[PDB]
């Protein structure tokens, strides 16, 4: 439904592969995060759904992450 | 140093064209979305960038008073590329000393002046605000809690890398490097000028870079002579420059100068950002020269993405309530 | 001797 850039989809995939693969002592899960495993799971799901992102509809001119 | 700088400055052999020369109004988020901020950019004037800077005749003594006479500053000893420290009052004295009586060549590239009087005097390009991870991903209440204006890690509430003042004397040279955590950089030339060498972060080049860092014997090798293509290019006063993630660069200071600039991560070249972080890990870069709270920021980035898209939060209840309170402002 | 971070330098 929303369209991400391949730039983002690739990076978020690298991000999650990296973070999930770090041992506990280098993971640096910060204070605000509740359940890191639940977050990783959700990211992978999301990434599948967004795999079909149209590359030209992604070019909205405004970032997807923004404060309300 | 073992190689000859005057020649590196003189030759035409650094003739690659990497830079896109650009209008300020064209550097928007769509540009970022479509190109992934892969190319160094130069804006020959500030028009449509969104930047604010101090009085044109701002001096280093004015910088000193905004940040404090007694503040400790990291100063590079140019002939060793090693770091020392002094107060800003002492730096100012050194900087104000006439060129011939200056005993040694010293450079300051790491004065971060957020949470001082100076900080409101400088605004970075609008577009950077839209994509900076610090602004857009780090919990805002933590960022806003920052009181300490130095970079003391134990007082740091967020990655304090946004606003640097750089004060370089004629003849200063910073050897080839990649910026921390593969951050991208925006650099505005307030007074003076700079000469950059640029080497692209191809897989081959980044392997030469890493190997060069592991060699130690680095004052010996001019890395721009080891790569297929290198662009030397001069920034003049008023220009704004953007270096993309992972770009290997070195900088010479031809006249006494003052630069305002800052570093930022963003969501469009994460793999390069991760690649650089791990070069730093492998070559054992001490913590002080690295991006603070990097993996912490990465975790918050994932949470923001999931939340903004799917509206499921993975922040603690407390953190959601803090966020909610600031939405209500 | 307070430790610092975010120090720019090669
Ligand atoms: O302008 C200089 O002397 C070096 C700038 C730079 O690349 C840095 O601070 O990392
Ligand atoms: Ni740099």
């Amino acid at each position: 439904q929303v369209h991400l850039t391949h730039f983002e989809l690739e990076g978020l995939r690298c991000l999650v592969d990296k973070l999930e693969s770090l041992p506990l002592h280098k993971k640096c899960v910060p204070t605000g995060i509740e359940d890191e495993d639940a977050l990783i799971a959700d990211v992978k799901i999301l990434l599948e759904e967004l795999a079909s992102s149209d590359p030209k509809l992604a070019l909205t001119g405004v970032p997807i992450v923004q404060w309300p | 140093r073992t190689f000859d700088l005057e020649e590196k400055l003189q030759t035409n052999k650094y003739n690659a064209n990497f830079v896109t020369f650009m209008e300020g109004k064209d550097f928007n988020v769509e540009y970022i979305q479509r190109g992934g901020l892969r190319d160094p950019l130069i804006f020959k004037n500030s028009d449509g960038l969104g930047i604010k800077m101090p009085d044109p005749d701002f001096t280093v003594n004015d910088v000193k008073m905004c940040v404090g006479s007694r503040r400790m500053v990291d100063v590079m000893d140019v002939n060793t590329q090693k770091g020392i420290e002094m107060t800003m009052a002492q730096w100012t004295r050194y900087y104000e000393t006439p060129e011939e009586e200056r005993e040694k060549l010293y450079n300051v590239i790491s004065l971060e002046f957020s949470h001082t009087r100076l900080e409101n005097m400088v605004q970075r390009p609008s577009t950077v605000d839209f994509i900076d991870w610090v602004d857009n991903m780090w919990p805002r209440h933590l960022k806003e809690s920052q009181t300490e204006s130095t970079n003391a890690i134990l007082e740091m509430q967020y990655p304090k890398v946004q606003k640097y003042c750089l004060m370089s004397v004629r003849g200063c040279y910073t050897d080839f490097h990649v910026d921390f955590g593969g951050t991208s950089v925006w650099y505005h030339i307030h007074q003076g000028g700079k000469v950059f060498w640029l080497i692209p972060p191809t897989a081959h080049n980044l392997e030469l870079y890493e190997n060069w860092l592991l060699s130690g014997k680095q004052g010996d090798i001019f890395l721009g002579d080891r790569v297929s293509d290198c662009q030397r290019i001069e920034l003049k006063q008023g220009y704004t420059f953007v270096i993309p993630s992972g770009w290997i660069h070195a900088v010479y200071t031809p006249t006494d100068t003052l630069v305002f600039g800052g570093n930022f991560l963003h969501s469009f070249n994460i793999p390069m950002q991760l690649k650089i972080y791990s070069i730093e890990d492998r070559t054992r870069v001490p913590n002080k020269f690295r991006y603070p709270f990097y993996y912490e920021m990465c975790w918050y980035v994932l949470e923001r993405y999931v939340y903004c898209i799917t509206n499921r939060s993975h922040l603690t209840k407390d953190f959601q309530k803090e966020s909610l309170s600031m939405d209500m402002e | 001797a307070p430790a610092t971070g975010g120090v720019k330098k090669p």
